[PDB]
């Protein structure tokens, strides 16, 4: 609740999500490593992008939190709507045995 | 599983008793020589709401009666009005 | 149960417990309401009756008076005419009762299900109509209950417009009850206590047969009785 | 003598309450949408 | 993608849950059938899960 | 709206007629009320 | 009233305990007096409450006193009975008992009563057979008003609230009495069961903890949280039915 | 409030099962609990009540 | 215990001369009205 401090958190994801696409897509690395490998003119070597994939990662995982949300959604409310047939304490508890003994109690016939 | 919104979680956001007394009635079932101190004490308390249940009683006898004197004097009016 | 339905010391029923015997005593008298049609020769110490006679004078369930009081009628459906249990252990407190939710008028279901049992008590009509007819205040409930149940939530034609200007064509349910009863009370031969009890009703049973013309094809058996 | 028979559609809701006046509306809607799919087969 | 923007108004997350510990159990149904009835059955209890001495004291213990 | 695999001296037709004698009562148990 | 009785919020009749050793009351027997008491005394006054009713102009002046007490009648009507302008309801009694005197419906075999002539004369009818539903809806017809002046040329309640808040009050102490009497009868297995029910009650009170707002929204649910193992084991189920 | 929940009824239940045991112990006092139900000011003017009654009903 | 114990014992034979002093009162005034009732009905 407290929709107050709700903004308040949204606007700084909208001020991360704004930053990131702001970063140039021809970003590049360079580790200390690479004298090792002896890259010569054209050689490609393969510590290029690990920047470059950190960078969507952050940016696309902004935009699917809403998507998260609608699964733990449904996560939470299928295994805790029922929370009286798999948890051992609660259908072992006098009262809720007791009521769902009492709701399959079938009519009396008259006559 | 994975914390995505949790840091500006923690961004904008940054008993003792009945443990002892479960403790110490654990004690009490250990030793049959407590059970005897424990009964003795809940039995002067079962005198002590022996003398809390009757003066309750006291008082249902006495608020009866006004309520059924309220049934007295309309009693007391079907004696003219079936004469009449 | 009848520990605790009488209220004895023997087998003082731990208030802790109670809950598991509350709900407990619910699903066996609806397997004795069941089996009550089955032990219709119903014996004169019949243990059943018995019981359930003391259960049903400490009970405040509407429920379980219902309960109690179908079975009952129906443990007492081919009984006998000289003797069985309907006509000595009804102890006149519960007898005295029974007649009593007819006063009920709030209720309704109460009113069928007291007015079953007698019917299926006064079926000897010997001893039956003589004990339903017995004290001064259950022969004396019957003389204004039982001719106001026949106009029991019936349109019967208004007189406050007629006098304030400046047909039902039907019956009810426990109407069809009431008027069956009473013409089996009419015929109370010989001028028992049903036929004695049907003579200082008919004056005041004909102010009803003229409001409603259902009435005139109903209380057939008792205008032939008077 | 063995028949494999279909079981009956027995109205087993998801959300368990316990007060009766929650399930009827459902059970009346299960009474339209089973005695409808049966009638058909007649 | 047809996922939403997480800057928009629903962002709730906990809104209509409603576990079964806070669920209403029918319990025992005092009835009342007039001012000069007091032989009547009180009350009714059909499938209830209580007593009625205790969801009196309940409500005895709140009002 | 569970249904199952059982075996029963019944046929399928003849549980679908227990099942049309056992609705309509409840329908016009339901209905009513 | 209705056909059923009226539930209420506030208890109504609360019982009375008879487990009490009544050695120290004296007074639940005395108390049980007093209420079948007032029950025959409610009993006696509800069977008397429902046994107490058991050119030239004219002079045209509408009047104050045009009541429908004295109701005028139809000469055939009036003769059939007798009276002159008497009422309505006494002129359907005096009707219907006119027919039972002379016997008509059948020696609908009911319904139909046998047409005399002075029956025919005042319903203007001329069938043998005719029901008594459409001979007493002509009376409603036959019978004309009064013609005017023409020239020509509770506390109980509360009472009974106070008494069954009393009451409880009284259900309480007598449990209280005998818990500690029955754990001065058994220390033993009234101890060892609460024990273990107040342990079962913690655990019971303490299922309902993980499902708040921000409990939700951060990520301390399902990572790591093997040693809850209770959501998360869900997901091999609940995606095998569809569920998501 | 006017209904019970699960969770109204275990603490309900747990409350209650906890203040009896805290008696024997004696660490808590529960003695404004005693006197305001007995009131034995108003046990006498329940009996003074009672005293009347005898002495206008003879 | 003292102030609660003088008007508990006392108070019990207040409570069944009261008690049965209504029954005598009470008794007297059905005896006298079911007998009025039924010069009524004749």
């Amino acid at each position: 609740g407290d929709p107050d401090t709700e903004i308040r958190i949204s606007a700084r994801i909208s001020n991360r999500i704004n930053e990131l696409e702001r970063l140039p897509a021809n970003l590049g690395t360079y580790s200390l490593d690479d004298c090792l490998e002896f890259i010569t003119k054209d050689d490609l070597s393969s510590r290029m992008d690990t920047f470059k994939i950190k960078a969507l990662v952050e940016l696309k995982s902004l935009k699917l939190l809403t998507k998260q949300k609608s699964i733990r959604q449904k996560l939470i409310n299928n295994v805790a709507s029922q929370a009286h047939h798999n948890i051992p304490y609660l259908r072992d508890s006098p009262f809720t045995a007791a009521a769902q003994r009492s709701v399959q109690i079938r009519s009396k016939v008259i006559v | 599983s994975l914390p995505i919104e949790d840091n500006y979680i923690r961004e904008v956001v940054g008993s003792k008793l009945m443990e002892c007394v479960n403790d110490a009635v654990q004690t009490l079932l250990q030793g049959d020589d407590k059970l005897g101190k424990v009964s003795d004490k809940s039995r002067e308390i079962s005198e002590k709401y022996i003398e809390e249940s009757q003066a309750i009683i006291q008082e249902l006898v006495k608020l009866t009666m006004e309520k059924l004197e309220s049934k007295f004097t309309k009693l007391c009016d079907l004696e003219t009005q079936l004469e009449m | 149960f009848q520990c605790v339905a009488t209220g004895d010391n023997k087998w003082q029923l731990y208030e802790g417990n109670a809950t598991f015997f509350n709900e407990l005593t619910h699903y066996t008298l609806d397997l004795m309401e069941a089996i009550s049609s089955y032990i219709a020769p119903a014996m004169k110490d019949d243990h059943y009756f018995q019981t359930l006679v003391s259960i049903l004078n400490y009970t405040k369930d509407r429920y379980m008076v219902i309960s109690i009081l179908r079975s009952l009628s129906r443990l007492l459906v081919r009984s006998k005419a000289n003797e069985e249990s309907a006509a000595d252990n009804l102890d006149h407190k519960t007898l005295s009762l029974i007649v009593s939710f007819l006063l009920l008028e709030c209720d309704s279901e109460l009113i069928i299900a007291s007015l079953d049992f007698l019917y299926q008590y006064i079926l000897p009509g010997s001893q039956r109509i003589t004990e339903l007819f017995k004290s001064k205040e259950c022969s004396l409930i019957l003389e204004a209950t039982l001719p106001n149940l026949l106009s029991y939530n019936i349109a019967t034609p208004d007189y406050h417009l007629l006098q304030k200007h400046k047909f039902p064509q039907e019956l009810s349910d426990v109407s069809k009850v009431a008027c069956t009863f009473l013409c089996l009370l009419s015929n109370d031969t010989d001028d028992g206590a049903g036929s004695a009890f049907c003579q200082r009703i008919r004056p005041l049973v004909l102010h009803k047969l003229a409001d409603i013309p259902p009435l005139t094809l109903a209380l057939s058996e008792y205008m032939e009785n008077t | 003598p063995l028949n494999w028979v279909q079981g009956p559609a027995i109205f087993h809701m998801l959300t368990s309450p316990y007060t009766q006046d929650e399930i009827i509306n459902h059970e009346m809607n299960f009474l339209k949408g089973r005695l409808l799919e049966l009638q058909e087969i007649t | 993608s047809n996922i939403p923007d997480p800057t928009l108004p629903p962002t709730e997350m906990m809104t209509r849950f409603l576990h079964p510990n806070w669920y209403a159990l029918p319990t025992t149904v005092w009835l009342k059938y007039g001012n000069y009835n007091s032989w009547a059955p009180s009350f009714n209890e059909n499938g209830t899960v209580v007593d009625s001495t205790t969801r009196g004291l309940i409500w005895l213990e709140r009002i | 709206a569970v249904f199952d695999l059982m075996t029963s001296p019944f046929t399928q037709e003849e549980v679908l007629i227990k099942e049309i004698d056992f609705l309509k009562n409840k329908l016009l148990d339901l209905q009513s009320l | 009233t209705q056909t059923n009785p009226v539930p209420v919020t506030y208890p109504t009749d609360a019982y009375i305990p008879t487990y009490l050793p009544d050695d120290k009351v004296s007074n639940l027997a005395d108390l049980k007096k007093l209420i079948e008491m007032d029950s025959r005394l409610d009993l006696y006054l509800t069977r008397r409450r429902l046994d107490t009713s058991i050119l030239r102009c004219s002079i045209t002046i509408q009047l104050r006193g045009v009541d429908g007490g004295k109701v005028q009648y139809s000469p055939n009507l009036a003769t059939l009975i007798g009276m002159q302008t008497g009422s309505v309801n006494d002129a359907v009694y005096s009707i219907y008992k006119y027919i039972l005197i002379n016997n008509l419906f059948v020696t609908p075999e009911l319904g139909e009563v046998k047409l005399d002539s002075l029956l025919q004369k005042v319903l203007d009818t001329n069938a043998a057979h005719l029901p008594l539903m459409n001979v007493v809806q002509t009376v409603n017809k036959l019978v004309s008003p009064l013609p005017p002046i023409i020239l020509d040329y509770a506390e109980d309640t509360a009472k009974l609230r106070e008494i069954t808040k009393l009451a409880l009050q009284l259900n309480s102490s007598a449990q209280k009495y005998q818990f500690f009497h029955e754990l001065s009868l058994h220390p033993r297995e009234t101890l060892t069961h609460y024990l273990w029910s107040s342990k079962q009650n913690e655990l019971v009170l303490q299922g309902d903890q993980y499902f708040n707002e921000d409990a939700a929204r951060t990520s301390d649910i399902y990572s790591n949280n093997n040693n809850d193992r209770s959501l998360m084991g869900n997901i091999s189920l609940l995606y095998s039915q569809g569920r998501l | 409030y006017n209904n019970v929940t699960l969770k109204n009824l275990t603490a309900f239940q747990l409350l209650s099962q906890r203040e009896n045991i805290c008696e024997l112990l004696n660490l808590v006092e529960s003695t404004e609990r005693h006197n305001s139900i007995i009131n034995p000011e108003r046990q006498r003017m329940s009996l003074e009540e009672m005293k009347k009654m005898l002495d206008a009903l003879k």
